[PDB]
Parts: C-alpha cells; structure tokens; sequence
C-alpha cells in the first residue's frame, strides 16, 4: 500500500550550528511574545510576510484533500505586513479591551526540523508548539499545532526575519472565545 | 415553574426593563429549546455550500444536529442527524458529497433524502422503513440563504421575515446573479447567552459608536492617523420589525465607519458606480437610498445575524444559558470583480474572525457579562433598555417600517418582546402575525 | 416529580419503543442511584483480587466508593469508603494489603472488617463506636465473582440471577478449579449513559454482525486475507432472563469472529479436546452444547457485562446520565495451560482495552449518541426496539429460558422493562421474582 | 421546594447530627446565596489594602463581584461590579488606583463612589442617572478588617459579632498602631463545599491534634528531631459565640504547635517581653491571659476565617456546592520589628499558601469528602458532630462565653445551627440577636 | 535515607552529533504520526518490537513496588510487530469509525536523554512527551508521560529503527474514551 | 513606541557544548522529580538557594509594574535551603497525605536560553515548561511558565547546582487545590 514519498531522498540534515541558531531564534521569539514585547516582535516580520492560519475540518479519509480551507477561502488569519501592523496597534492599545488587562501566554517550542532551501540563508522550518493562554481570573486556553516557516538571515536583534508562517492548529471548532494571541 | 404570567414579567417594553435571569436560568433555557428554537426559522447556511446533487453540510438547529443536503431534483432537504434505531450520528463529517448515508452503529442505510431504505437482516429479525427515518425540517430559502423550521404550523418564511426583507435585500438583492458564499466557515466558542449576540446585531450600533471598538477602528485607519482624528459617526437609523423581533441599524452618509473596516476598494464598490447604482435601481421598489447606507448590523430572530456592508454572516448555536458557538461565513456578489471578492475575504478575516480586531472585543464583553450573572444580586435588579423610547415611526421618506435613531434600544425591545411572546404563548394561532 | 405512571410510560416492551429521555434526564438518574444502583447486586471484582487476609480493592457501587476486603475467616466484607465523622475517604489507595484502616482527617481507626475501633480523645470528648462504622453492604459470590447489594430486603444473589446462571456458567464453571482474574484492572471514561453499555452486552450482537467492527475483524484476520473473505456469522440465539433484566447472545457453529478476535489457539481450546469436553460435561445439567457456542456477550443487570468465549469482564460505573467509567479485567480457567492464559491476556489487550481494535469503535458510537441527546428534537420521539418482537420461545431444545435469534432485542426489551420496574415499584414485595 | 420544616431537620444540634446533603444539594446552595451570603457580613480585606483615595480591590461577596474603593472623605464604599445597562464588569483589574470607572461595553462612566455620572449620547437617546448606578452594600470596619452586607435590615457589625470580639482582638487589637496587611493576596481553587472550610477554622483543632498535620509539623521541627519528640498539644479550649455561628479554639501553655509552625522568634514575640505584655494589658477588659493562648483558629460566620498567632487570614468564596476559591492574606502588627514581619511573611508562605506544608493536607481531605458525597448512600445517613456534647460552660475563669475543651464540636454545632436559622427564618425580626 | 544508586557512576554523555540525530529522529517520527502517515510510521518498527504501555495505579509509598502492572498482567498496550500491523490495518481503514474521520494530534517531544548500550549503534533513550489529541467538534484529550526506547541504527529514511518502546503515561484511570492514537 | 532595549547589544550566544550540558541538566532534574527521587533532587540545590514563585495579578497596562508581588509581599513559594529541606521531609513522609499516594507529574522542558555571567562557571538560564500533574483517580492540574535560574558548575552527579530559581507561572488565581509538586 505504498506512497510516492518512497522515490524521494531525505533532505540534507541541518548542521548543529544552524539547528541551534534556529532553535534559539524561536526561543527568543517566544520570549518576546510571552513578555508582551509586541513592537519588538513585529520587527522580526519581513515586509513580504504572509501569515496564514487555515480552517481545519472533519472529513472522511476519502475526502482528506478537503481537510483545510483553501487559497480563496476564509481562514483564522491570512495577513500581510500591513494588516499585522494594525493588529500590533490594537494589542498595544490602552482601549484594546481583549488584551487590557493582558493575557498570560507560554509558547513551548519543540520538534524544530530545518531544511536549507535553494536560496542560501533562507530556510524552511517546521516546528511543533503548545501555546498555553491564561486570562483574567480562571480562563485557560490551550492550543497545539505546527508552524511552517520561511526564515531569512537578517541583521536584526535575533539574526533572522520571518518571511512566511503557516499555522496548522490541532482544532476544528476553536475552543477559545478568541485568538487574541500571536502564534 | 414558569407560568405565562411569570414569563410576561421578565421583559417590560413599556418601562424599558429586562430581568437578567433571562440569560442565566436553566429552566428558561430548556423552554427556549422547545418554544423558541423548536419552532423558529433558523439559518443553516447558503445554497452555494451545497451546489451539487448529494452535496451536504452538517450543522445545528439549537442543540439538534441536522444534515442539510442538495437533492437530485435541485431542492434542499434538512433532517435530524440521528438514527431512530439507537441515536447514532448518521452523517459523520463536516461537509462533503454523499450518494447515501449509512449508520455506523448497526448499518441502517439512508438515501440522500433521509429516507430509511435498508435495515440489515430485516427479513430475519423484523415495522415499516418508511415510518422510521430521521425527522424532517421544513426548508425555505431567501435569495441564497437557507433557513429551516421543524414546525408544520409555523408561518412560512416570507411571512416570518415580513417587512425585514428590504433590509436583508440591501445585502442579498443587489445583482441578478445573486450572492455566493466565500469558501470556509469559522467556528468558535464564547461562554455567553445567545441573546447578547443576537441583540447586539439586532439593535446595538451603540457599542461600536462608543468604547468597544476603539481599538479595532485604530487597526483599520492609516498608520499616519491616531484615534483623535477618527470620524465619529453619529448619523443613521434603526429598524424594528412589525413582527418577529427582527432588527437592523445602519449609518447614513458617514463612510468613515465603513472605510476603516472594509477599506477604500469595498467602500467605493458599495457606494459609487455601476454596481452601487444597479443595486439602488434593483432596490427601487423599496425607495431606499442604499448607496447612502454605509455600515449596517442586522438580526433575523432568533440567531441569524449579519453585517450588510461587510457581508459577515453568522449563526449563534445555543449551548446552555452560559455558552454559544459562533459559526461565521461571508457573502460576495457572484459577479463582483475578483478584486472586490478578495477585499471582502481579507477584511472579514482581519475584523470578524476569532482573531479579528473587532470580534476579540465583542466577545470580551459577553464573557464577563455572563460571569457576573452567576451572582445572586447580579440577577436581583433589572437591566436598562430605555434607549430611544417612543421615538420610532413608519413615516420615514428614506427607510420603510418602524424607523428611529441609530443609538436606540427599540429593535432590542422588539426582539425581547418577541422572545417573551414565543415563550408564553403555546399556540401559533395567537402568536402568528 | 416523575410519577410511577410517567416512569411506566418511558419504556414500552409491547410496542418495542424507548423514550430517549431515559439516557439524558438528570432527575431520572438521581432516581436510578436510589432505585436501581441502591438495591441491585453490583459486580465488584473476583475472589482472586483479594486472595489473602486484609487484601482490599477500592471500587464503586454506583457513585458510592466502597472497600472490598478479605477477612480472616475467609469471608469478604464490603463497606462504604466514607468516615461517618466528616466523610473522609478511609481507604485511600487502589488496592493492596491492610492490617487496619485509619482516616487521615482526624484519625478514626478501623479494623479490616470496617468496625470503628478507635476514636482519638474518646474519653475527653465523648456515643458507641459500634454504631458509627461505615455502612455495610450485603456480599455474595457466584463462582468467583464478587457481588454486593446495600438493600437488606433484596432477593439473595442466586434468586436475583435465576435462569441467567447457565449462560454465566459457560464462562465461569468449566473446571473444578474455577476461574482466576489475570492481574490488572483497566480504567477509562466514556461520555455516555451506562444503559447503552449494559444494553449492548445484554442484547446487541447486531452491531458486531453489521458495521461497528468491520475494522476490528480486519485487524484480526491473516494479513493475506481481506474483509470480503471474512466469514461474519449469521447463526445463533439470544436469551432474555425470566426475571431481572439479564440477557445473553451467542453465535452457534460459526467460529469466524471468535477466530478473528481470539486467534486459533483459544478457539480450539474453547471448542474441542479435553478442556472443552469437560466444560460440556460440567454444564451437562443445563443441556447446552457449549462447545458450539463461539462468541457470546452477557449482561447481569444493571452493570455487570462480559464476553464468555473471550473472557473479558466489565463493570460500568455511572457518572451522571452523560458519563461512565469502564473497569475491565479478564478471567482465565485457573488450570488452563500457560499458553492459553497468555493468548487470553494478549488478545484481551489487543481487542478490548481502551486502545483495543474492537473497543475503539464501541465507544465511538456511544459518544456520538449522547452528544445528540442534548437536542430537543432528539428526545422528542421514541427509539426503535422492535427487533425480534414476538419471535422468542421458552421451549428451545438446546438453550434454556426465553430464547430467540442472535440478532434480536428481546433481551434489550427485558432489560429496559426491568429498569422501568425497578424505577416504578418501590417495594420488593411487588418487584421480587 | 425546601420547606422551613425540611431545612430545620438538616441539622440537629441537640443530638449533634448533620445531614450530608447540606454540602451537596444544588437547591440548598442557591438558597444559601440568598438567605446566607445575600444578608451576611462578609470579609473583603483590610483597610491597608486601599490606603489612598481611589484605591480599589475587586473581590467577591458570594458569587457577586464587588469593588471595594477608598473615597476622598476616607470612607470605604462597596458596590456590585456590574453595569446596569447590559451587565458589564465595571472594574476590570484586580486592584490599583482609579480616578473614575468606565464600562468597556457602551461607555457609561462612574466616579470612585459608583455613582453613574455620564452616559454617551444621553441627550440624543434619552431616566435619572442617579437611579442607574450599581448596587451599593453596607460597609463596616472591625479593627482593620472590612466587612460588607447587602441587607439594610441586618444587625450592625458589632451586634453581628457580639461576644466573638475578644477572640478577634487577640489578633486585631494588640497595639495602638493596629494591624496591617502584608502585601499580596493568594488565590486558589478547591473542589469542596465552603462549610468544611468555615467549620474547620470555626471548631476543628482536632484534625491538627491528630493525623492531618503530622507531616506539616515534621516539616517545621528541628532536622535533628523526629515526630516522636514533637510535642502533642492536648491542653486548650473552645468558644461558641452567643449568636452568629462564630467560633474559636486555641491551645493553652503548650507552644509546640506554634514553634513548629511559626518558629522561635514569632513564638517569643507572642508570649514574652514588651509586645506580649502590651497585648495582654490591652485585652485586660476581657480578663483573657492571651500570652498563654498559643496557636488558635477562628471563623466569623459564614466565610471569614483566621489563625491568631500565625496571623493567616482567609475568605472562602463559594462557587457552587462542590467548589470554593480560597483568597488568603496575612496580618502583622503595624509596629512589629522588621525581623518579626519577615518571620510572619516566610512562615505564612511556608505553611499556608497553596504549596503550604499544612494547607496541602487540609485540601487533600476536602477534595475526597466532596467526591464521596456524589454517592447516594454517602448522603443517606448523618455525620457525627457529638464531640464535647453538653460539656461547654458559660462561666470559665479565663475565657469569656460558652467555653469547652480544645477537642470539641460545640462551636461547630453552633455554626451549623445558625446556618439552619438563616436558611429557615426569612425575617430579621426573628433571626437577629 | 540513602539509595543504592549512590554506588553507581553517571552514564557517559551522548555526543552533540548523536544527541541531535536522535532528537531529529523523534521529531520526524512525530511528524509521521501527526500527518497520519501510518504505513510510513510502521516501517520504523523493528520486527522484534515490544510495544508496551503498563497500567498505572494509586498505591501508598510503602507499596510503590506495585505502581505498574507486571509482565503477566493486563496493560493498555502489549504489542509485537504482528499485532501492531493489524492496528495499522484498522487505523488506515475506511470503515475504522474511531479514526474515520481522523483525529488531529500533536506529539511534542522533549527531554531526550541518550545512553549508548554495550552494543554499538543501539541506544537506550528516555524522553518526555505531551500528546494533544483533538477529535471531531470539541473533543480534547491531553496525555503526558515518558517513553523508554531501544533504537538501532537502520538503513531507512530516518536512520533508526524502534526495537523496544515502553510508554509510562501519567494517568491511573484513562481520562480519554479510547487510545486510537499511537505513542 | 520605542524602548530602552533598543540600545542593548544581544547577549553572547552559549556555545553548543554548554547549551547541551545545561539542557541535559534540566532533563535529568525533570526525571528526578518525575520519578520522585526527592532526596537526590534536593542534593541539586545550592546551600544559598533562594527559591521564589511570586504572585501574579490582572493589571491594566498602565499599572504593568504591579503585575507580580514584590520583595516584601506574600508569594506562592519563597524558600531557602533549610525551608526546602522541611518540604522534602514532608513529601517523603508516609503521613504526608497530599503526596501519599503520590501524584504523577511530567516536567516538559524547552526554550532553554543560556547567559554566561561575569563569574565564570555561573550561568543565568531562562527556560519554559509545561508541568502536567495527575492525582489519584481523575484529577489533572496543568501548569505553564518560565524558570529563571542561576546555575553554578558543581561536582555532583548532574554537574550543576541550582543557586537561584524564580518561577513565573502563567496564572493569577491558582486552578489547582495545591502546589504539592516542585518546579
Ligand atoms: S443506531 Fe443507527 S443502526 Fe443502530
Ligand atoms: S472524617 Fe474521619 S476522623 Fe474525622
Ligand atoms: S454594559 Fe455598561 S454601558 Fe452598556
Ligand atoms: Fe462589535
Ligand atoms: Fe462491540
Ligand atoms: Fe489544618
């Protein structure tokens, strides 16, 4: 019962220096978010960022191509540099009630799998996360998923910029009242 | 036990008062499921969700799981997603195409119409299959929008909507080609009563005109501008339906509300040029100057809410007194330029999804509201719905029906009064318009 | 208040209709804890769980935690795991060996019989310790299985089981050596009503003979075989107890699903050779050809369920109308070869644990049934329990009792009819056999 | 419905018997919110939590969220944290300083007194603002502590407290400087009824003189010392208030409890030298030899609890029958040496926070009791409350009031008795002292 | 109180290269499971795999020896290569109702501790995990535990085969209705 | 808004060997706690340990400086070597009811960010965790947060001692009935 994957040879393994560099980048990025340093975080995002979190649905196996929303469909996020900017303005605003008082998040990053692209200093990265959101007195929202990034070497604080991010969230119906956090 | 008399005193549309128990009480909630959700026309989606023979959507009607399916003859059928054998879900995916439905428990098989057509071992172990299929709802379509109702004695949809139809038409009746749903339907959970949501879209521009959406507006205005430069819209009107508790409110000649939310390209589409002219010409019979209606909220009672200029559509599924699910999608004109379709898709995601710069703040309100109502004193004094009392009239030279000011709780007082009626009058003979 | 008239309306064994409310209503459940679980015989485990003086198991009778403890005189005692001082749990671990129990809260001390033998500062603050030990349950043993009953008025165990005993004996009475439990008791939680669980094991071979276990069977056959080569049986019978809600169903002469579930070494052990022939002789007094019974399910009302050829046993602990815990173990003949015992252990884990290739699909069904019952229209019509209506006879030449076909709901109707009786007849004078 | 006759039979102080349903029944709980929490004096914190004008604390009265705010005139107002327009939380942070409070939903604005002073679009849409502010509570102070009561016909604070005040003064009235709250208010959640917590601090020194805290003591004793050396305090007394349900118990002369819990520096400060002799002089009018009172617990009914020599204070917020929140802080004398304040801080963290070496074990008991009460038979018989029954006298030479032995349930019977009285006497005409 | 471990010398540290390889192995394994590449995941199992998940129980400290089910006792899993194969056959079956429609999982892997054994290219590995399973509309099951593996260098895609796996789950009673997932 | 962090230089990256060493120390620490080797874990604590978990509260953005409890306030923990000892004596006690029967915990560690201090062989480390705690029959308590440690190289089995630990929990109100676990 075989798959076309069988004819492909696995990618070049990321070297140790690079594996560490990219892990360290995500850890420092999670710190930014978990400390609410939103302007600092927004500075990581490339001007050509597409930040995309598609909808995920329950489908029978024989309709698996239909699991996620498409190119022209609604999504939970489908953002550009300019649309993210407005989000930053809202979340840092005194009159942004959803995040004033601020929520308390933890982004636990792991499973970082790195691939060198045809373009030097540009990398495709796949990683897993659990995002713990705690809000107000007793609200707890826990998210799990994977992130597919295109990262570029850059002369910012952290040494990389995020050129693309796709968030595949392990949910159909969102169990949270909102997505007032960044992934 | 809730007597008719007890229920009538939960609302007072005279003094403009609401009893806060209406949103927290379990008994009242169970009654709503029978008296409100059991016999109301509820929105299930759009004709475009199910265009082909066998195409299906699995959705809800209150807490009753239903399957919406397109028939060979082109009609849409709606039947309970429950096997009458032992209660199993017949249709087990979100959406897709079916040639039939088979129960996974004991393999009772159904056709795409919900007719029980095969019982394994029927000869050896058994009863008339034609009397043992899933309960069927009535199915009624308004210009794309698919509605459904369990109740045989309920008013037809057109009669149910009545004079609210011109306001729906602002969104739904603008092109000969009709609207279509953009792909995808978002689902999330807010711990609040459905009436906070259905009301807000029925009657409440007030929250968007005051403090709730100060930060969402900020997200949509240019980077060079801050909030002190923001145009505070004060001009507009509010419609209370003659019957049903339906409601719509909109801004008039103040595009700044629509610009920040939907951007220049959509704001132009809605107000100036061929499309907008055609739309005003098509809505001519109403006499309504729809090119001047720039930002609108609407609720068809109980749980069908939408935002006619941004074309965000949503169903509120009740989940007890203390929770709802919101199922959202978005409509575009089938013949709108691909530029304008894309503007609608992006800006609806940006503003109105779970992560949206408006949506975040609406639900933040409702959650804390529902939380306070767990208190004894929090429920002991009534709430104030006195805004715009006796200020509405049907004379209006621009907009038909019972029309008043954009900041008013008339549409609300109507919705709640219609909620109260359905909850105190058991017979459609007294209740119908 | 649920009147006896109203409760008697919930189940109709004549017409074969079940009111879906039985599985959902909170008030009926509170009544079940009193009228059913409060006075029925409930399975706690096996004698081999507590083989030595002081060995205990912490388990449940309904939602009451109890301690089952082996006494010095070799009897078994069952008391409420609750201190009569302020209600603390007396026995705080799952199982093990005790010389005494002591409450952690204020140090009331008990012997292994559950008798209060010390109260710290008795002379200074006090009352007869002999009157203040935890409530005791009636204890009784049927061929290794330990049952208990709170109610001093209830019929003794043998009378309560009645003509259900022969079908229990197929599993429990095959050797002079008796059965023994394999070590370990698996525990997991399913969001469903206990009656779905108990009914299925009571009466429902149908779900296994149709759709539910196509994939578990697939997992069991030779790798070289596919489903369209599998022999899913059609021959067998169903028993309904003369009294008490008990029921069993089994395949006759058709080893296919026994072979697929338990493999060839267990199947042969069960059907042919010395041990199988002894089993037939031991059950000779029943007149049953037990060697031709290959795949069987049983429930002893309310919540004691097992699968004789595979030797899987389950206790359903109720957790409201919307939840159960499943406590599962497996039995082997105490003198079975090490090989057979190991096949039993292996194949029980494979098929019937929480991760079992059969069990995954049993619970999958129940989860979705129960979610649907939150709906108003989902409870508004009766479920079909009409299978095998009128087709059952008492005078079958091979199998004793009221006997019908393997795909039938006679045992089901009997179980729901007795449930109904237990819920509406408050006194044993009318309820007893 | 619970008749007054039914409620009266839930507690029997004469026989010392308690109906376990009181801790589990949902109907009783809803009744409690009205008849108990809706008209009791409940602790909100200390005056030092809000020292300056505009300083606020968002806390609870029952399940009613309230704001406690310091006024310019140096009074303290407490009002419902709920906006009367549509129910929004007015004060959205835990604590801090406000110039005003504004509702985030529609923008109704309030001063620090809770008076509604602005409504956006009041002229265009509208009604007396002075009648649409959040509900106010009576506010009264006892030697630092802030209590509040919704019921205008309830006894003033001093009357409500009555003869319990000497035992509170042991902690609250030791110097002219008065107490101050150490900064910080820990909050945690326990799945148990509030009455177990209230009773324990009211009447239960027993749990601590027996088995619950053996390891808590072990944590605190010298490393070169094992539990067998640890001292067994057995000498002491217990007070049942004349009216109200209040209670306290304490050790006399035996400082092993105190020393292990609070260390040698707090012990010496409490019993020897200038501050100890000042405290005893200050409480001379009571006749109480307070320097000999070493380790003490107290509850001011319903839910104000504390521990005089360790100065740990708790409010129990009810969250249904099956859950509470614990809000905890500590008090020190305002002029206590820095050395002493720090010892109070450390040891309160060590022993009494959520991770406390004492607290871990208190909640372990309560979690399990509440779980057990899910059972039908667990609720079928009364709990024993007969300790020291008929042994308390009202003329003790050292301690004023109805006084018994340290290990007794007299205060406890009094707490449950006054609870029944509040639940079954709708009128302060009968209920008041 | 002292323990016999005090007479043991700490095990030799796994080098940087071997540490990263094994981590990457697990991340790629978790990818396979999370993307439902079941046939491909099964290929990582050595033919002599013992895949074991014992029952875990509440015992007093003086009976700690009794915390887990034994060799001859029931378990949640106790699998060979053969029985795992049937389980692959069921999970990839159109008529396997528990996983059609399929669940959405995330295996977050961390805490990877590597011990080289007496046989070169065979390793004992201890790791921690959180397994987030979201199913149908609103169902969320969260697991945590440790896995104790024996891995051999292999000539497959990922460079390692799984020779032995034991999963110690932090649960007594399983809070989930099934274990339709793989650990 | 611009922030004063803009004038700071990024920290000197921890070398790969040091990164691995510290990550492995945390994984072994987690294993000790998760296996209830309380005495062995206590051996990891420096005699000068200050072990602190401040309270955390909901504050408007404009009162952000008041989010956590202060130096002289109540806290969830605020421990020295001597006080931690007492806690170790309680948890290992047959009469320590909260942990007899013991709970079942998983300490998942990631995001390990290492800073070398002025003093050689002393390191500031910031890491993230999820702590999954399962108790008795059905209780599950999930914590998330970050840990701010100071580790010194030591001649113990694990190679480092914990000189300081501050735990920043993503909670205001504790959703657990206790903190009978260590962090
Ligand atoms: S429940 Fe559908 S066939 Fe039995
Ligand atoms: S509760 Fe058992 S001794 Fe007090
Ligand atoms: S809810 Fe307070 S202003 Fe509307
Ligand atoms: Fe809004
Ligand atoms: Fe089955
Ligand atoms: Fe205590």
């Amino acid at each position: 019962p075989h798959f076309f994957k069988t004819f492909e040879w696995p990618s070049k393994a990321a070297g140790l220096e690079l594996q560490n560099e990219i892990e360290q980048f995500y850890y420092r990025e999670a710190q930014l978010l978990d400390h609410r340093a939103y302007e600092a975080w927004f500075a990581l995002l490339d001007k050509d960022i597409h930040y995309f979190m598609p909808l995920r649905t329950n489908r029978m196996i024989r309709e698996g191509e239909l699991e996620y929303s498409g190119d022209q469909d609604l999504a939970h996020f489908d953002e550009t540099h300019e649309t993210m900017y407005g989000r930053i303005r809202k979340v840092t605003s005194d009159v942004g009630w959803a995040e004033n008082p601020p929520s308390r998040t933890r982004h636990l990053v792991s499973n970082v799998i790195v691939k060198e692209t045809a373009t030097p200093d540009t990398f495709e990265v796949n990683s897993a996360f659990i995002l713990y959101r705690n809000r107000l007195e007793r609200q707890v929202d826990i998210f799990a998923g994977e992130r597919r990034d295109v990262l570029r070497r850059a002369d910012n604080n952290l040494g990389f910029s995020i050129a693309k991010r796709t968030i595949l969230l392990d949910a159909s119906t969102l169990l949270s009242n909102n997505l007032s956090m960044f992934f | 036990n809730w007597t008719p008399e007890a229920i009538r005193g939960l609302v007072d549309q005279e003094k403009g008062l609401l009893d806060p128990r209406i949103y927290a009480d379990q008994s009242l909630y169970e009654l709503e499921l029978e008296r409100v959700f059991g016999r109301s026309w509820l929105l299930l989606g759009h004709e475009s969700h199910v265009p082909e023979t066998g195409d299906f959507l699995a959705t809800y009607m209150g807490e009753d799981p239903v399957v919406m399916v397109r028939q060979k003859d082109k009609s849409i059928k709606v039947f309970l997603n429950q096997c009458r054998h032992r209660g199993m879900r017949i249709c087990r995916s979100d959406a897709g195409n079916a040639k039939a439905f088979t129960c996974s428990y004991h393999g009772w098989a159904y056709d795409i119409a919900g007719k029980l057509v095969n019982v394994p071992f029927e000869k050896e172990a058994f009863f008339d299959k034609a009397e043992w299929g899933p309960l069927q709802a009535r199915v009624a379509t308004y210009k794309g929008l698919v509605f459904a109702n369990w109740d045989v004695q309920a008013p037809d949809l057109e009669t149910y909507l009545g004079d609210a139809r011109p306001y729906m038409d602002v969104m739904l009746d603008r092109t000969p080609a009709g609207t279509v749903a953009i792909g995808g339907m978002q689902k999330w959970v807010i711990p609040c009563n459905w009436k906070f949501a259905a009301e807000q879209f029925c009657s409440d521009m007030y929250h968007a005109g005051t403090t709730t959406h100060l930060s969402g507006i900020l997200a949509g205005i240019p980077p060079e501008m801050d909030l002190s430069q923001a145009q505070i819209p004060t001009k507009g009107n509010q419609f209370r339906a003659a019957w049903g508790g339906h409601g719509s409110g909109w801004y008039v000649d103040e595009p700044g509300s629509l610009l920040a939310v939907m951007g220049p390209k959509v704001t132009q589409y809605w107000t100036e040029g061929p499309a907008a002219e055609l739309a005003e010409q098509r809505l001519g019979h109403t006499g309504m100057p729809v090119r001047r209606m720039v930002g609108q909220h609407m609720t068809i009672f109980p749980t069908c809410s939408f935002l006619p200029a941004m074309n965000n559509i949503r169903i509120w599924h009740p989940r007890g007194p203390n929770e709802i699910e919101v199922w959202a999608f978005t409509l575009v004109d089938a013949d709108a330029p691909a530029e304008i379709k894309e503007e609608y898709r992006r800006h609806n995601i940006r503003n109105f999804s779970a992560g949206g710069v408006f949506e975040q703040d609406d639900g933040e309100n409702w959650v804390e509201i529902q939380k306070g109502l767990r208190g004894y004193k929090a429920k002991s004094q009534p709430l104030n719905a006195q805004m715009g009392l006796g200020r509405s009239q049907t004379g209006h030279p621009d907009f038909p029906g019972n029309v008043g000011y954009v900041y008013a709780e008339e549409a609300a007082r109507g919705m709640y009064h219609h909620w109260m009626r359905m909850m105190s009058e058991p017979s459609w003979a007294t209740l119908k318009p």
